[PDB]
């Protein structure tokens, strides 16, 4: 079986620069009688099936952009995007066809994009009268539109930190404007809900300072 | 232009069975060889299978964890391709893609169709609103959303206002809880003004609880 290799992992750049990706293959999937590689590079965007880029190492599928281009041969190829808009965030898989049963794919390279530093704008919602009503509360912490996707969030409930209570993710990469957006959880039961002051404490690149956001349970 | 549309898949316990689809139209489905391929949530692209046109014999071949318990089948006479899972494993779980392109260039596929096989059972989410107040504004802009919680399996859909909504829209990666349910949150920016106007509205659609919930969200 053909093993299919891609490195980075992850690869960051800026709007309008160069983006390079490689893939080798175990062994050659140049064809010496014509004088083909059996290679493709797909793209996959979230929620949708991978997209067909490049076949025969080199060759643009009909109606992709100019700013995909391939090259390399025999077993060590690169996937290059000359100039990187923002829409191209996407894992990118190479492909061998030279070896059928099995046909096989790298593991794939998360394009980025890097931009400059924006903080999270922090929202908080205290729990719905309907949730009290079940026995549960659950407070959450919003951080809208911000870049790196690097962000810590502490929960603070009558200024006690806590831990072990909260969940949280994060959204991909905007394909518009390169920002991410968190949400975290706090899940307490209703009774400890009704003896406490909630608060999201925000610490990120784009702050000078932690930022917190909180409410009275008294006021809601 | 070419179509491939999936049908088929959901949750089935360990040892059980599963029937996918692929409808097709826009080529000659009579000369097409298809492909299967898979992914399993958050990982990469494996092959599956294949099956030739009738010309060709009309054989089938599979990858090594699957042979024996896969077949792959065609109906030409309803331009529809289909995969039969057999005793499935939990390491069957993953979006299915039905593909073609004959030289084994994956140029189309289907939008995937997700196959979760465990022995939990089905559970419908509870929804509860994310009331926008003082605490989730800033700058004219306010933000709102819903919180969807313990459901099992994967996944729900998310809509505002029946679908009429879709800009300034974040639906969160679901987390998996220690009861082994997901929760997920769904946010929506909109202009502070609409919110003296406008009633907001989530439907929650989860499919395979067939539980459909709208809950307005009030301001608070």
């Amino acid at each position: 079986d053909i093993v299919m290799t891609q490195s980075p992992d992850s690869l960051a750049v800026s709007l309008g620069e160069r983006a390079t990706i490689n893939c080798k293959s175990s062994q050659s999937v140049l064809y010496s009688s014509n004088n083909k590689n059996y290679l493709a590079w797909y793209q996959q965007k979230p929620g949708q099936p991978p997209k067909l880029l490049i076949y025969w190492a080199s060759t643009r599928e009909s109606g992709v952009p100019d700013r995909f281009s391939g090259s390399g041969s025999g077993t060590d190829f690169t996937l290059t995007i000359s100039s990187l808009q923002a829409e191209d965030v996407a894992v990118y898989y190479c492909q061998q066809y030279y070896r059928t049963p099995p046909l096989t794919f790298g593991g794939g390279t998360k394009v980025e994009i890097k931009r400059t530093v924006a903080a999270p704008s922090v929202f908080i919602f205290p729990p719905s009268d309907e949730q009290l009503k079940s026995g549960t509360a659950s407070v959450v912490c919003l951080l809208n539109n911000f870049y790196p996707r690097e962000a810590k969030v502490q929960w603070k409930v009558d200024n006690a930190l806590q831990s072990g209570n909260s969940q949280e993710s994060v959204t991909e990469q905007d394909s518009k404007d390169s920002t991410y957006s968190l949400s975290s959880t706090l899940t307490l039961s209703k009774a400890d809900y009704e003896k406490h002051v909630y608060a999201c404490e925000v610490t990120h690149q784009g702050l000078s300072s932690p930022v917190t956001k909180s409410f009275n349970r008294g006021e809601c | 232009e070419v179509q491939l549309v999936e049908s088929g898949g959901g949750l089935v316990k360990p040892g059980g069975s599963l029937r996918l689809s692929c409808a097709a139209s826009g080529f000659t489905f009579s000369n097409a060889w298809f492909n299967w391929v898979r992914q399993a949530p958050g990982k990469g692209l494996e092959w599956v299978g294949r099956i030739k046109t009738n010309t060709d014999g009309g054989t089938t071949d599979y990858a090594a964890p699957v042979k024996g318990r896969f077949t792959i089948s065609r109906d030409d006479s309803k331009n529809t391709l289909y995969l039969q899972m057999n005793s499935l494993k939990t390491e069957d779980t993953a979006v299915y893609y039905c593909t073609t392109g004959h030289i084994t260039i994956l140029d189309y596929w289907g939008q995937g169709t997700l196959v979760t096989v465990s022995s939990a059972s089905t559970k419908g989410p509870s929804v509860f609103p994310l009331a926008p107040s003082s605490k989730s504004t800033s700058g004219g802009t306010a933000a709102l959303g819903c919180l969807v919680k313990d459901y099992f399996p994967e996944p729900v859909t998310v809509s505002w206002n029946s679908g009429a909504l879709t800009s300034g829209v974040h639906t969160f990666p679901a987390v998996l809880q220690s009861s082994g349910l997901y929760s997920l949150s769904s946010v929506v920016t909109v202009p502070s003004s609409s919110l003296g106007t406008q009633t907001y509205i989530c439907n929650v659609n989860h499919k395979p609880s067939n539980t459909k919930v709208d809950k307005k969200v009030e301001p608070k």
